[PDB]
């Protein structure tokens, strides 16, 4: 929804991704209902008609990722960084998939002296990992800098 | 080098050419005044060229004037055609420059003028080469996509574009996104791309069309290292089978990945590309499990049965050069009497005992695996190449070498015993130095002792090459300091330098420290020595000797992840190897065929996981639908320090 | 191997039965206009199967189609009942999918049509092994609890599961949750499995019925290493005395932790499994200060008793060797002549003199010494064991093979002593590095020494491993090659390498460095000889020894804070084997007894400490 930067999109393909468990572009109704169910609620079938129903433009009746992406750039919360930690994240993240990993801040260290362990490098990720998969986002990277 | 010289005075002379000219520099500002007041006279040279072969029109698209560019266009249609004219940007039409520049209202009034939008910049500054700074392609189409303008490329295509066009490497639009620095924005227009197409029948869809070198956007993706790019055309390839819970069964396709491939393979495009960037993508979801179904069922076994061949060939090899035939000296000791210590040396007929006759056994063995290695390693040295990549295969590297340097020796060997020649003592002596330490290639396939080889030889080539330079700086001066000062002397008491080659191999061993030292402590030795050996083992045993340790340690923890991604790819190297050279009544074709299983005829290999079930993460983009810790906060202020 | 390779083929036959069928296909996708058409005629085979031996029920539970699902319950009721009949998914009902895949409509609707909620999915993939990547348990109470769904474990509660399911491990559902991947969730769900007993008289309450391994939901989580679930099991166990400001007086209870244990208790079962996560457990809150209490008190003064006995048993050995009969040599020296340099030999009637009564008491210490050792320690290896799991305890390994070699060595002595033979400094000089470098067994009560011993066994099984095939392959090549070249020449003005056994202990020496190297300087020594010396000592002295120290080096920064882990690990191991073979007169019994002051016939351990 050309607003949107490099890293946003890296963080909205992967969560398109974890709603659409059949490996293609389409979220039918099954597929938010099989989410919405394993949040613990009971989706209305009405609730599931809906939301698929305000967000589908091209009117197949299926959420590919150009909706999820005009969708999720309406209910963006905020961001609001620097220029400076911008640029130190583009050279960190090293192949641009919009995340730095625990094998991407052993090259940051060992580049400025800085002898880690392995599970030192897995001790710094966690305490930057606010929500869980082992790596830290550009959300949660300008978070571990405007700290202080 | 000469050519970027003669780049910077064709960009100077651009800028000559248009302070030289009243149209060109009032098109430059913008002087929307000023073209009136020229384009009304009779010969106002409409068709004036620049240094670079450029109109009034291409000034006014390059420096973004779109107010004096559409009076260019009413006092002259005919510029919209008539590309640049110049070796540098040959074929570049007025529309590729606005549309690089990324102008919508430019891009709009050229196509209402007629404008070529099958135009190709084929000029030397658009080629793909480390001098260029991009490569864009060759067609407005090209030009939209890289630069990242949706609007612009839906609106060439709706003015007849061409969705097929490819470049004079032969590359089409697909292939171009992928070879972009802005991976994430590459898979949007990739996308957007493929929806244009949707008619394309043509027995080739749209990114199955191949470039000039076979590759196709999936395998582009491969050899380039687009990690973004090749999990993003993974979405294609698999099939959800089910999904039980927190286990889903998706169903991958090896049609491009597989190495049964009579045609170039993914796994043979990887392995043997130079960029350190495409080993990345053996860990990606279809092909790390792919190689450890190789490697553990059919990979290992093989590779350990030729390790034992060669172990027992190697074996054979030694106790012919240890059982080798030798006769006592025949004439006489009177070579100069003082010197000479041999007594005994090589026999001509050899064979004519029964304890020889086994030995000729184990010397056809010898020499008939001799010929086998130059029969299954030269026909690929001379053929798949004339020796312009055998080098660096991945970084394997002197295998290849010492096998054929092996496979040499045992031949000259042959040929001096048939003609019966002196020193048979050479050809061997190098033919098992090279024997035995070829047994360390079989150590690849053990987690033990595999990644301890490959830092063997990162040594070699690197932290043991830059010191051998420097020691033998020193041991030529130390070595024609010591030859002088005991040339004037006695060479029984102490003769560590009596020749000049001699002198040159006491200080070798001196440096390293495994000979003692000169010492006799009953005559006296020159002043001049205590004082120029003091000097020697200093930097020879306290500075230098202990400055390897400290370098190879220095090294050894910052190649410490990547020997480890060396490891890996030497399996999949050596993998590839066993399977290409072996017969196919060994080693079955890896995945479920799927002919009687109603899915085609291509191979597919399934593989099931646990994920997850993150709450934080899958709750919050869910309403937004809706109708040891304190090390390692130290490190984190280390960056910010490093960062600011 | 070959069953990942026929579970495979599983999985897409399954894909091919559902295709062709009219039945199963449009059950999987919705087609719920489909399934009006078909099950309105006359034979349209309800109880068709599959690759897994599933109906259309069992299909349109697992696609999660709701629709699909209700139509087939209301055209054939007894698809409810009958599970799948294949060996893999054996036992499998329809409402365990209903209830993995968290589905509440579905679930709610089976239980309308009497779905059997003690039904056992006890297929081969639903067992605890490897190559399963859940282990969810038998029972459908036991499959919501582990999917975190705490709507559908009140909603089987209400229709009448059972509590105390047990599975073919004998694991109750508080086993089950203990090895689950989700510790935080875990603990949430055990608190409401328990809120629901509440009236498990039964002689035995709830969480303290053993599986088929005698291992409590207590004792379980201290064997798989769950942190989490064993401080939130510490909250029964403990009692806040007194809190006085800043400073309160706890009182943890000691009958499931402490080694008094005519059961295996909770430190035996942390010491001896192969986890490297249940070594956490000893830095927890009662643990931590049990096994200070004992090390300090009665743990390190037994140790280093056994420490000096040990040490004055291997001196009295020792002078035994140095003191041992020799005469001097009876024939000749006429083997040939030119190699033989030994002039002594050993005696037969040596006690015959005052000094050797002496040295008759000195061996009789140690072989009744070299068979004590083989009563403690080898009726505990044919015994506790057939050799299956006697080789690493802890990490700590090696040191009960160097006592049973070493008493295995004084024993061969011993036979070659009374039948006389011929060679008895084989048999001892085994026995003394043996029996020496086993006095490093004593150096891990000792902070000075303890995490250093861990770190020479972790090069000797590592990188010094690693470097000796690696050097084994270089002292073959170039010792074969020196021995050729010099095989043509004179073996005694340089006879480093004249024989080849003798090329292979040259070599060997001179890639270490530790003899110098051939040179004679008088006589020209082959010209073949200092290109192929120049060429090994740069690839065994400038390369490869250097390439040790990188290499230890790297290792000894890395492996930092597991070998303090492992040395706080080796006092554990010790303290628990000095408190079990010593007799209770010596060793008091830990903690405080509770007798004599109201609290019953269990032993506690209070500990204070100021918080914050
Ligand atoms: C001599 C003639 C006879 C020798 C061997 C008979 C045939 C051996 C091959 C048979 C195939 C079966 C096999 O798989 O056998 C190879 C084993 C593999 O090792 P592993 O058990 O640790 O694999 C498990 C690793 N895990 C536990 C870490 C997961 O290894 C082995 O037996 C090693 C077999 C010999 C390889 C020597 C090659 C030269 C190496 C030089 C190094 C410098
Ligand atoms: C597929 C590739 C392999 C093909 C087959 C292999 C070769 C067999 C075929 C032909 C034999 C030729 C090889 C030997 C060439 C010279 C033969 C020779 O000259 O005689 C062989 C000697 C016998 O001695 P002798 O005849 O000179 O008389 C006694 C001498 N006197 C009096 C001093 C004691 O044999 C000895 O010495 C044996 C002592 C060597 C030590 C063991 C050899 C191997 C070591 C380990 C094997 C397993 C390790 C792991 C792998
Ligand atoms: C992988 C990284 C390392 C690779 C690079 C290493 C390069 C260095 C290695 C070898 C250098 C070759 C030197 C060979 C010299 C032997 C020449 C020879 O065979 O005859 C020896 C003669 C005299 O000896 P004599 O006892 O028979 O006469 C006694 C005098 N009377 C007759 C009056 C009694 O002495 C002479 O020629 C003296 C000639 C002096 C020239 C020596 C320097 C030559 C090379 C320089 C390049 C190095 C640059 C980088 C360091
Ligand atoms: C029959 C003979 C046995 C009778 C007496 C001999 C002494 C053993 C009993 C004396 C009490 C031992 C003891 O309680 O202390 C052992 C001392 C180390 O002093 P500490 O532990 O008290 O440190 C202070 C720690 N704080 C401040 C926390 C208290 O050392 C020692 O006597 C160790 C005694 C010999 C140990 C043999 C081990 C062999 C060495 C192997 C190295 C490789
Ligand atoms: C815990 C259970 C195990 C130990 C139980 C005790 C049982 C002891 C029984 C036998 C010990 C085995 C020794 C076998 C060979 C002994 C040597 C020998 O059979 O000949 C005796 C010699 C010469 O005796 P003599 O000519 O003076 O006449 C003797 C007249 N009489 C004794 C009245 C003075 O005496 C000599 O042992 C030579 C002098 C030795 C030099 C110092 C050795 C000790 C040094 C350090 C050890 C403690 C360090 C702790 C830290
Ligand atoms: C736990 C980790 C440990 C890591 C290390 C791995 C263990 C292997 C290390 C070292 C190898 C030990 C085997 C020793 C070889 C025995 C040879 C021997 O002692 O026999 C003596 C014979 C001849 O002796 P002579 O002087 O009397 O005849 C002179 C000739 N005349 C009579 C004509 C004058 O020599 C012969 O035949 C030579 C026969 C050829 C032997 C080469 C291969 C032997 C070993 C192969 C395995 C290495 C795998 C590495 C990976
Ligand atoms: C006569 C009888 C005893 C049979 C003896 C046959 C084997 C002892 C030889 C014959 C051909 C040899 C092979 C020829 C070619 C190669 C490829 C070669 O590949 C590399 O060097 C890859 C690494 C790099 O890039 O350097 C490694 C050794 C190997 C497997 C050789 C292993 C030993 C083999 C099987
Ligand atoms: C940076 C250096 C100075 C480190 C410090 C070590 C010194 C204590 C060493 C290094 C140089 C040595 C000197 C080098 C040269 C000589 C001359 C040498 O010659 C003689 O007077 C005897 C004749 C002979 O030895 O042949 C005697 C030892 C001596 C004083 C050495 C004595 C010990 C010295 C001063
Ligand atoms: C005549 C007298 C002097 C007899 C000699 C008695 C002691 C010198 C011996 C007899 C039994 C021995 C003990 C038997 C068993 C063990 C356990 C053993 O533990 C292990 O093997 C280590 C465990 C691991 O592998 O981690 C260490 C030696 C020790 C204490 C031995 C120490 C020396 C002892 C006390
Ligand atoms: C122990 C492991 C982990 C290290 C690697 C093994 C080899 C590199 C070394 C260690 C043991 C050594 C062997 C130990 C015993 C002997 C017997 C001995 O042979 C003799 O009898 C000749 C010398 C003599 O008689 O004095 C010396 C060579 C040899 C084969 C040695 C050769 C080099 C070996 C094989
Ligand atoms: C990797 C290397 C090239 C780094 C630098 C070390 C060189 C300075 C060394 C390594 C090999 C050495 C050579 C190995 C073999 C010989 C033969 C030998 O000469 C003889 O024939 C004997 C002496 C005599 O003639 O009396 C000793 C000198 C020489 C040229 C050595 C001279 C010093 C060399 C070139
Ligand atoms: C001059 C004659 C006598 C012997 C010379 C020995 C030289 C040429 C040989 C013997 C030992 C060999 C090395 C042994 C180990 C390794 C590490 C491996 O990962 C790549 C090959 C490499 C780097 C070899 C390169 C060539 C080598 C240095
Ligand atoms: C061949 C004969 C003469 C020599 C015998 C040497 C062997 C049996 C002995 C000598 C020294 C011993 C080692 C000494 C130190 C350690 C570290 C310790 O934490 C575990 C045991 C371990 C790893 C020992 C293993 C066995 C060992 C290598
Ligand atoms: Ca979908
Ligand atoms: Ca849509
Ligand atoms: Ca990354
Ligand atoms: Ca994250
Ligand atoms: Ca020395």
């Amino acid at each position: 929804a050309d607003q949107l930067t490099e890293e946003q999109i890296a963080e909205f393909k992967e969560a398109f991704s974890l709603f659409d468990k059949d490996g293609d572009g389409t979220i039918t109704t099954k597929e938010l209902g099989t989410v919405m169910r394993s949040l613990g609620q009971n989706p209305t079938e009405a609730e599931l008609q809906d939301m698929i129903n305000e967000v589908d433009a091209d009117g197949n009746g299926t959420i590919d990722f150009p909706e999820f992406l005009t969708m999720m750039a309406r209910k963006m919360k905020d961001t609001d960084s620097e220029e400076e930690i911008r640029e130190a994240f583009r050279v960190f993240d090293k192949d641009g998939n919009g995340y730095i990993s625990a094998a991407e801040l052993r090259h940051v260290m060992t580049n400025l002296g800085e002898k880690l362990t392995d599970e030192e490098v897995d001790e710094m990720i966690r305490e930057a990992d606010i929500d869980g998969d082992g790596q830290v986002n550009y959300e949660e990277f300008v978070q571990m800098m405007t700290a202080k | 080098e000469s050519w970027a010289q003669s780049r910077d005075e064709q960009n100077l002379l651009q800028q000559k050419r248009i302070w030289e000219s009243p149209l060109l520099l009032a098109a430059k500002d913008n002087d929307v005044q000023a073209l009136n007041k020229l384009l009304k006279y009779e010969d106002c040279k409409v068709h004036q060229r620049g240094a670079m072969g450029e109109t009034a029109l291409h000034i006014a698209a390059l420096y973004d004037n779109l107010e004096a560019a559409m009076v260019l266009m009413e006092a002259a249609p005919e510029l919209v055609f008539e590309p640049m004219t110049s070796e540098l940007y040959e074929g570049q039409t007025a529309l590729h420059i606005a549309v690089v520049n990324q102008n919508m209202n430019l891009v709009r009034a050229l196509l209402a003028r007629r404008a070529s939008v099958s135009a190709r910049a084929t000029g030397t500054a658009f080629r793909r080469s480390p001098c260029n700074l991009i490569y864009f392609g060759e067609h407005p189409l090209s030009f939209a996509a890289c630069v990242n303008s949706e609007e612009i490329v839906r609106l060439l295509i709706e003015h007849g574009a061409d969705i097929r066009a490819q470049d004079s490497l032969g590359n089409t639009v697909l292939h171009i996104l992928i070879l972009q620095p802005n991976k994430t924005f590459a898979c949007q227009m990739y996308n957007l791309l493929l929806s244009y197409d949707r008619h394309g029948d043509h027995l080739q869809p749209l990114d199955l069309v191949p470039n000039h070198q076979g590759l196709t956007p999936f395998k582009l993706a491969g050899v380039e290292g687009n990690t973004v790019m090749f999990q993003h055309l993974m979405q294609k390839r698999k099939h959800t089978q089910w999904t039980y819970g927190p286990l889903t069964s998706t169903l991958y396709d090896l049609t491009e990945i597989d190495s049964s491939g009579d045609e170039q393979s993914l796994l043979e495009l990887i392995i043997t590309t130079k960029k350190r960037e495409a080993r990345q993508i053996l860990d990606q979801t279809p092909v790390k499990e792919l190689v450890s179904l190789k490697w553990k069922r059919y990979g290992r076994p093989y590779f350990c049965m030729l390790g034992a061949i060669y172990l027992l060939y190697i074996i054979c090899f030694t106790m012919c050069c240890i059982y080798r035939p030798l006769k006592p000296r025949t004439n006489n000791r009177t070579s100069p009497r003082d010197n000479t210590l041999l007594q005994q040396k090589l026999l001509q007929e050899a064979y004519m005992t029964p304890k020889d006759d086994i030995r000729l056994v184990g010397e056809l063995v010898t020499v008939i695996g001799a010929i086998i290695i130059l029969l299954v390693e030269v026909p690929d040295i001379f053929r798949m190449g004339v020796t312009r990549f055998f080098g660096q295969t991945i970084l394997g590297g002197p295998f290849h070498v010492l096998i054929i340097t092996y496979a040499f020796m045992v031949l000259v060997t042959m040929v001096m015993r048939l003609i019966s020649a002196s020193g048979e003592v050479v050809p061997m002596s190098f033919a098992l130095v090279l024997g035995w330490c070829n047994v360390m290639y079989f150590a690849r396939g053990f987690q033990m002792l595999g990644p301890f080889t490959i830092m063997i030889q990162k040594m070699i080539f690197g932290d043991l090459m830059r010191f051998c330079w420097l020691m033998a700086v020193v041991i030529l001066g130390f070595a024609s300091a010591f030859y002088i000062i005991f040339q004037t002397e006695d060479p029984e008491e102490l003769g560590h330098f009596y020749d000049y080659p001699m002198a040159l191999f006491s200080t070798f061993e001196l440096f390293l420290t495994i000979i003692d030292g000169p010492a006799n402590y009953n005559v006296d030795l020159p002043f001049m020595y205590s004082i120029t050996y003091a000097a020697f083992a200093i930097i020879a045993t306290l500075l230098m000797l202990n400055l390897l340790i400290a370098m190879m340690g220095d090294t050894h923890w910052r190649v410490a992840h990547e020997r480890d991604e060396l490891w890996r790819a030497q399996i999949v190297a050596t993998t590839v190897m066993l399977e290409r050279k072996l017969p196919r009544c060994l080693w079955p074709r890896s995945g479920i065929c799927g002919r009687e299983y109603g899915l085609g005829d291509r191979w597919f290999l399934r593989v099931e996981d646990r994920q997850d079930l993150n709450r934080q993460r899958i709750q919050r983009y869910a309403q937004a639908f809706h109708t040891s810790t304190s090390r390692s906060s130290a490190n984190w202020e280390r960056l910010r320090q490093g960062t600011l």
